[PDB]
């Protein structure tokens, strides 16, 4: 098996449009995970609130839906809660409350992207190990 | 129990004070060879 | 002469049976307490509730133990590191519950081993001796404040000490190594090698000298008696051992000084076995071994596992199942 | 009437109805008592009383 | 007076409720157009005494003292709840919330011990009717749920659980199952406790009340493997009442 | 009876702890 | 406890028989 | 005589179905905008006698009560179960990952 | 049969222990001349 360009497209929007990316972006966007959301996010579970993981399936029932690009560098610039009801920022890192989270000050909108797309195909790869928790390490 | 705290208290003084006391009794001295 | 001076010739007497000394007068009395109190518990304490969840572990003969399942149990983790002498509790009855015993034996045996150190050294000086035996001791009593006082603290209680205890021994090393892969820690391999290479070259040591010792005896007595006590002279040649071992191996492997052999068979245990305490004293504050988990990895992304990989499957079943009514968030922080 | 005393006055607690090698306690024989029944009265079709 | 925890902390007072002068004696008025509640209700157990098992004969059986063997950990308090007026006028307390149960361990004689939540928790006590004020006589009864002392995840040392764990005896592969049921099918009780309040300290300028309480409830059964005893508790409590 | 049987060698091992201190074999040097 | 009943005998002859060996042997010894 | 009552219950509509009056409020993740605001809602006003009574919680905006309809098929309601319940075991469970 | 289970403990007692001691001071009696 190896890193290719169909596990490397995933949806752009929720238009069904879809976007091809490179090597270079999934390792920059792991690199940057790792650097900003692994703290709380490593493997695809949520250690604060273990009930919401990264699962692209998680992502797709969140209002808005996060399981494409846009919406998930909609979440890191103005997060919500899994229903849309309320903005989190003030406790969730995001380019809004980068004066708090300063790890965010210096995220380019490219970087954004590199992560959700890294989010995006790591369960392509990993399947079930991806936010699945210590049951499958 | 306020009782038993008073006596281990005066116990484990007696005992540190020989210690003390007896390392301070020239305890150099005692010793097979050079009495300094 | 006068009163106090005759009792410190007494002290320091060279000809008493067993040897007082200074450090010996701190000595006796804590090792009787602790040793009198362990014999009590191990045969009589109640059950005590280690973990601070009210669900009190028996340790003792009386109540259902054996000499292989019975301890004396940890103090309970709702005390974590407070000081509880008897005299703190209520009753006798509350410091049993509580764990007291424990906390009584480990700290009257800690100092009394302490001074044990220093009786060897006291002794030593009396008798114009070198002095650095205690250094040797100075290895396993180190071993003893790991596991007894070191580990507790950075833990935040006695409650996570080892249990006095055959089976609870057993316990202990098993949570550990859930909770810090001891076996992947360099400082622990060093122990092993510590022990097995102690044990390795005390079975060479042995074999040799008994393999070269001079004909003394005929075939129907034992050849011991052809030593006799305070002999000026050796009974062995170690001339031939190094000729045979020599050989055995190549002549630079082996040892002809005898001086430099036996400084050797100190150093090689005493060091590793300060390894090992150092290793239980760091990962006290959970310096924890090596992780090589999903360390291999192909070309796409997939996990390739290693035996690393395999002893964290282990390592998470101790883990999830270890006091299992104690943890009520997701994670095991001490 | 206590049942104290109403348990003296019982054949297994006499001294003399034991045996040599039937060893342990009075309880390993007749058992543990637990109660008294009640005092037992005897009577005839007639309805005398009988001992 | 206004103490701090760096004051209070390892001194054993934590675990007292607040009390009263001998000469607040006074008494609260309840204006019935009006609405209630208890701001903070404490109690404080000083005695535990259990139901000793009368044999077979019986005669009858006592209360016994018994040891606390779990430390300055045993109160209620930070309770709150609605104080409502009822309109044969009485006073009836509901509680809403609260740190309203401790789990504790006493001791009887011979070295049982005895686990038992005392608690208060779903409390509804009444005073009597037509209460237009609260003096140093006025009385609240109530009862109260007590849940089953472990709760449904709790594993015994076998592994064996309700809500989790072993459904049997796994150390004993081709035992008969049939005599093993009590402690292989855990049941979680849940049973009704009853409790007297006797108001008898009374400051109606701050409206504090603070007097003597009186519970009764079971102990622990352990999901089921044994039968309950019977338990008297006996304390102190303090209420602050504020208009709500 | 298992816990006497357990306490009951202990005890015995103590006692030959004294002897084999205190009744020796004195060493003797020929 | 539900301990194996000849768990008592057992232990017992472990200790005494061979305690009686050695002792024949030592005081026999002593004796010369 | 002696039945596990959790064991009981997932032959019931709570071994299929959301129950209202007695799942944990981690399901609710399950389907679209349940989760957390009209969860809490839902579970703070639990003891319901039918699925449909949850309309009629106070409050409910038009959505709200628009995606209740939406998955009033994955809802059902049993009695309450007192192992379930106590403990605030609704709110957490023991159970994370 | 139901039998006394110490019996067996008892039996072996009374007949080890005073055999051990004939036999002690036999040997040792042996071991003089
Ligand atoms: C060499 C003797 C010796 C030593 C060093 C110890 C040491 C200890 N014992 Mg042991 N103990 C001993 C003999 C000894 N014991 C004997 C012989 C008995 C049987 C009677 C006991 C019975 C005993 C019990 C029953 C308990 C201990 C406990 C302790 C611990 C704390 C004792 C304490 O509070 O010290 C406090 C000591 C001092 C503050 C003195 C310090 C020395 C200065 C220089 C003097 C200060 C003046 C002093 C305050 C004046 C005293 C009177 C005043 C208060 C009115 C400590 C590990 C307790 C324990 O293990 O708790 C976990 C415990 O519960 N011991
Ligand atoms: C098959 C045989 C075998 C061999 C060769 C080893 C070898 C080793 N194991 Mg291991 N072990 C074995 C079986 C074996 N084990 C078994 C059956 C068990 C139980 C299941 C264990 C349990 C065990 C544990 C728990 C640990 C080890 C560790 C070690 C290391 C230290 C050994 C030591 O100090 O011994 C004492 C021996 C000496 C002091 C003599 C020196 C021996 C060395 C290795 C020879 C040097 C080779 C030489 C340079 C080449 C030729 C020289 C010539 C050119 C002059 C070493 C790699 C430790 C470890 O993993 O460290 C990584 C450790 O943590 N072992
Ligand atoms: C082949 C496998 C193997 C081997 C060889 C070892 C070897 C060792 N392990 Mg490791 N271990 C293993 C597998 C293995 N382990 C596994 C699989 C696990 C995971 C489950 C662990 C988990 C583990 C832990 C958690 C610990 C060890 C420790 C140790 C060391 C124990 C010896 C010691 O501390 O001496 C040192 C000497 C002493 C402890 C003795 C003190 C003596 C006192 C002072 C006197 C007491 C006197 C007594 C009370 C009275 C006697 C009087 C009498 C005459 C009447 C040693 C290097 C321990 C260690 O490193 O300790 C620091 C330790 O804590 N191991
Ligand atoms: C005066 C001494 C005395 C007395 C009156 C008692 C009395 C009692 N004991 Mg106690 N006991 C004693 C000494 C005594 N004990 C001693 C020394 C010990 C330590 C060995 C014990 C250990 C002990 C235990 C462990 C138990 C008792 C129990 C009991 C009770 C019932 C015992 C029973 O069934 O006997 C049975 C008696 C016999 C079967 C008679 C045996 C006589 C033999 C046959 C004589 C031997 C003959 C000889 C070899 C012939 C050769 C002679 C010729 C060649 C020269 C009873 C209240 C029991 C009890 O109920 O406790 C709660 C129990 O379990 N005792
Ligand atoms: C588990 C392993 C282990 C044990 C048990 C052990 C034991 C001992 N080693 C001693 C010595 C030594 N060991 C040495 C090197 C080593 N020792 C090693 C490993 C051990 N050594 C290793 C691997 C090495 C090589 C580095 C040296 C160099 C020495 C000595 O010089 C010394 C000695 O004298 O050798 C003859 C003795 C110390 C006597 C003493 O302090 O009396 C004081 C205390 C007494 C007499 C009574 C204590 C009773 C207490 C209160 C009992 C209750 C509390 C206990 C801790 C309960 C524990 C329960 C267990 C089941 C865990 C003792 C026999
Ligand atoms: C088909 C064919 C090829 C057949 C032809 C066969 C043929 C004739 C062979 C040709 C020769 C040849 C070698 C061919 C090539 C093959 C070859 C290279 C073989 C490889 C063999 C091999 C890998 C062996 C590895 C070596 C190994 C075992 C380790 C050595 C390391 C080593 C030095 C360890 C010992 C360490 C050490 C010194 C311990 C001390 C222990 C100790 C404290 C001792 C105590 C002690 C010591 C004393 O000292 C004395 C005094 C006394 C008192 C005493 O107590
Ligand atoms: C030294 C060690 C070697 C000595 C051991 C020698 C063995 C001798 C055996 C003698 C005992 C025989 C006991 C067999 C029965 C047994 O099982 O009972 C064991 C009984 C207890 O009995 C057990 O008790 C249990 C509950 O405790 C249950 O009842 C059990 O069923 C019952 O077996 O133990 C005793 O009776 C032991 C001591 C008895 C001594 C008191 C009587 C003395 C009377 C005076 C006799 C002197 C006569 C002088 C003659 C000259
Ligand atoms: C004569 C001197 C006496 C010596 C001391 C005697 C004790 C010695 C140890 C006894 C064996 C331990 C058994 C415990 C008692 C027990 O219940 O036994 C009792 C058991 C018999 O089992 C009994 O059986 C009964 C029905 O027959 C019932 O089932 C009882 O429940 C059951 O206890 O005894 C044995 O099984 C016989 C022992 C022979 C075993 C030989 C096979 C093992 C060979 C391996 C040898 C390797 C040794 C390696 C050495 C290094
Ligand atoms: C580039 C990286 C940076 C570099 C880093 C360098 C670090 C190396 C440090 C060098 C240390 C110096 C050597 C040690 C001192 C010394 O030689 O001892 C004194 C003697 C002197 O040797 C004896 O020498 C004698 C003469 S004399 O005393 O030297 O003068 C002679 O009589 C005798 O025959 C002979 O055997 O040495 C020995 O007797 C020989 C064996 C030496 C064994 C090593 C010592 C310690 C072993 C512990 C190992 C722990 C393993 C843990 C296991 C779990
Ligand atoms: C701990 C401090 C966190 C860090 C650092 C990051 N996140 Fe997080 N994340 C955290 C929580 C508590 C939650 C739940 C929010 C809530 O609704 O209460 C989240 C959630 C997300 C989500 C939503 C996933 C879903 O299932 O709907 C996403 C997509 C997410 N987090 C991403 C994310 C990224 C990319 C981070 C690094 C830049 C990051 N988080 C940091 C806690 C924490
Ligand atoms: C004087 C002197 C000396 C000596 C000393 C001594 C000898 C001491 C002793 C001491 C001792 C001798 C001590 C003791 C101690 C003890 C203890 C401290 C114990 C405790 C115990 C306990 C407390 C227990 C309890 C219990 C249990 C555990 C269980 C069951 C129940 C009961 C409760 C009982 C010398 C020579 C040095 C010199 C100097 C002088
Ligand atoms: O107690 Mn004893 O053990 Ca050290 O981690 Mn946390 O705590 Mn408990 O758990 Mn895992
Ligand atoms: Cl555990
Ligand atoms: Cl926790």
């Amino acid at each position: 098996a190896e890193l290719t360009p169909e596990v490397l497209t995933v949806p752009l929007n929720s238009e069904g449009k879809t976007i091809t990316l490179t090597e270079k972006q999934y390792l920059e966007g792991k690199r940057l995970f790792q650097y900003a959301c692994a703290s709380c996010h490593v493997g695809g579970i949520t250690k604060t609130n273990p009930s919401l993981d990264l699962r692209t399936e998680t992502l797709a029932l969140a209002t808005p839906p996060r399981d494409n690009i846009e919406g998930l560098v909609d979440y890191m610039k103005n997060p919500t809660t899994y229903d849309g009801e309320q903005e989190i920022a003030e406790v969730h890192p995001s380019l809004r409350s980068a004066d708090i989270f300063p790890k965010m000050r210096n995220l380019t909108e490219k970087d954004l992207v590199a992560i959700a797309g890294h989010i995006l195909v790591e369960p392509k790869i990993l399947g079930d190990k991806w936010g699945g928790g210590k049951v499958y390490y | 129990m306020e009782t038993l705290k008073i006596t281990v208290y005066i116990v484990v003084t007696f005992f540190v004070l020989l210690f003390v006391f007896g390392f301070l009794s020239g305890d150099p001295a005692r010793n097979p060879k050079r009495k300094d | 002469a006068n009163l106090w001076e005759r009792f410190c010739n007494w002290v320091t007497s060279t000809d008493n049976r067993l040897y007082v000394g200074w450090f010996g007068v701190i000595m006796i009395p804590t090792l009787l307490a602790a040793t009198i109190c362990f014999v009590i518990a191990f045969i009589a304490a109640p059950p005590v509730d280690i973990d601070g969840i009210r669900e009190p572990v028996s340790g003792s003969l009386l109540y259902g133990n054996n000499i292989i399942t019975g301890a004396v149990v940890p103090s309970s983790n709702a005390i974590g590191l407070h000081f509880y002498p008897i005299w703190e509790a209520a009753s006798l009855d509350e410091w049993l519950y509580n764990g007291g015993p424990y906390q009584l034996i480990i700290f009257h045996f800690l100092l009394g081993a302490s001074c044990y150190m220093g009786r060897q050294w006291e002794l030593s000086y009396r008798l114009g001796m070198r002095p650095w035996i205690c250094v040797a001791y100075s290895a396993p009593l180190a071993s003893a404040f790991a596991v007894f006082l070191i580990y507790p603290i950075g833990q935040g209680s006695f409650s996570d000490g080892m249990p006095l205890g055959i089976s609870g021994t057993f316990n202990f090393m098993i949570v550990f190594q859930a909770e810090h892969n001891i076996l992947m820690h360099p400082f622990h391999q060093l122990g092993v090698a510590g022990v097995f290479g102690g044990a390795l070259f005390c079975a060479m040591h042995g074999s040799l000298v008994t393999s070269s010792l001079i004909r003394e005896t005929t075939e129907t007595e034992s050849a011991n008696y052809g030593y006799k006590f305070g002999q000026e002279e050796e009974t062995y040649n170690i001339v031939a051992a190094h000729g045979y071992f020599g050989r055995l191996i190549f002549q630079y492997a082996s040892f002809n000084n005898s001086r430099s052999l036996h400084f050797f068979l100190a150093a090689w245990p005493v060091v590793g076995v300060w390894f090992t305490a150092l290793g239980i004293s760091t990962m006290a504050f959970n310096l924890n071994g090596f992780n090589f988990n999903h360390s291999v990895i192909d070309a796409k992304g997939n996990v390739i596992n290693t035996w690393a990989d395999i002893i964290n499957r282990a390592n998470l079943g101790m883990e999830v199942m270890h006091e299992r009514n104690a943890h009520n968030f997701p994670l095991d922080l001490a | 009437i206590p049942e104290k005393l109403a348990f003296y006055d019982y054949i297994g607690n006499n001294p003399a109805k034991g045996g040599l090698f039937r060893t342990g306690p009075m309880n390993k024989g007749d058992g543990i008592a637990q109660a008294w029944k009640g005092h037992a009265v005897f009577r005839n079709k007639e309805g005398e009383e009988l001992f | 007076q206004t103490l701090t925890y760096d004051d209070i902390v390892g001194t054993g007072l934590a675990n007292k409720c607040p009390t009263l002068d001998d000469t607040a004696r006074g008494a609260y008025p309840i204006d019935s157009s009006q609405t209630y509640r208890i701001a903070r209700l404490c109690l404080q157990p000083t005695t535990f005494l259990v139901k000793e098992e009368p044999k077979n004969k019986r005669q009858e059986a006592e209360f016994v003292p018994t040891k606390l063997v779990t430390r300055e950990t045993t109160s209620l308090d930070q309770i709150q709840g609605e104080l409502k007026v009822n309109s044969d006028g009485s006073l009836t307390f509901v509680e809403e919330d609260g740190i309203d149960f401790q789990p504790v361990t006493v001791q009887m004689a011979g070295g049982e011990r005895i686990p038992l939540l005392f608690t208060v928790k779903n409390l509804v006590a009444s005073t009597q009717p037509n209460v237009t004020s609260i003096t140093t006589s006025t009385d609240f009864k109530g009862e109260f749920n007590v849940p089953s002392y472990r709760t449904a995840n709790f594993l015994d040392p076998k592994g064996r659980g309700l809500a989790s764990g072993y459904d049997s005896a796994i150390a004993l592969p081709q035992a008969k199952e049939e005599e093993l049921a009590r402690a292989n099918v855990k049941r979680f009780s849940l049973t009704k406790g009853q409790i007297s309040l006797n108001v008898a300290k009374v400051d109606g300028r701050t409206g504090e009340i603070a007097g003597t309480f009186e519970s009764e409830q079971l102990s622990d059964d352990d999901m089921g493997a044994h039968e309950p005893h019977e338990v008297k508790i006996q304390g102190v409590f303090y209420a602050s009442i504020e208009p709500a | 009876m298992e816990t006497i049987t357990y306490v009951f060698i202990f005890a015995c091992i103590i006692a030959l702890f004294f002897f084999a201190i205190f009744f020796r074999e004195p060493p003797r040097i020929t | 406890m539900e301990v194996n009943q000849l768990g008592l005998i057992a232990t017992a002859l472990f200790v005494l028989v061979p305690s009686v060996f050695l002792i024949i042997l030592y005081v026999q010894t002593e004796s010369q | 005589e002696l039945v596990n009552v959790v064991d009981e219950k997932l032959g019931t509509a709570y071994g299929e179905k959301i129950d209202l009056n007695n799942t944990n409020i981690a399901a609710f993740i399950q389907y679209r905008g349940l989760y957390p605001t009209l969860a809490k809602l839902i579970v703070k006003n639990a003891p319901y006698e039918s699925v449909e009574d949850v309309l009629n919680i106070p409050g409910l905006t038009e959505r709200q009560k628009q995606i209740l309809r939406e998955n009033l098929e994955h809802f059902t309601v049993t009695e309450v179960e007192t192992a379930l319940v106590e403990g605030g075991d609704r709110y957490n469970n023991g159970l994370y990952k």
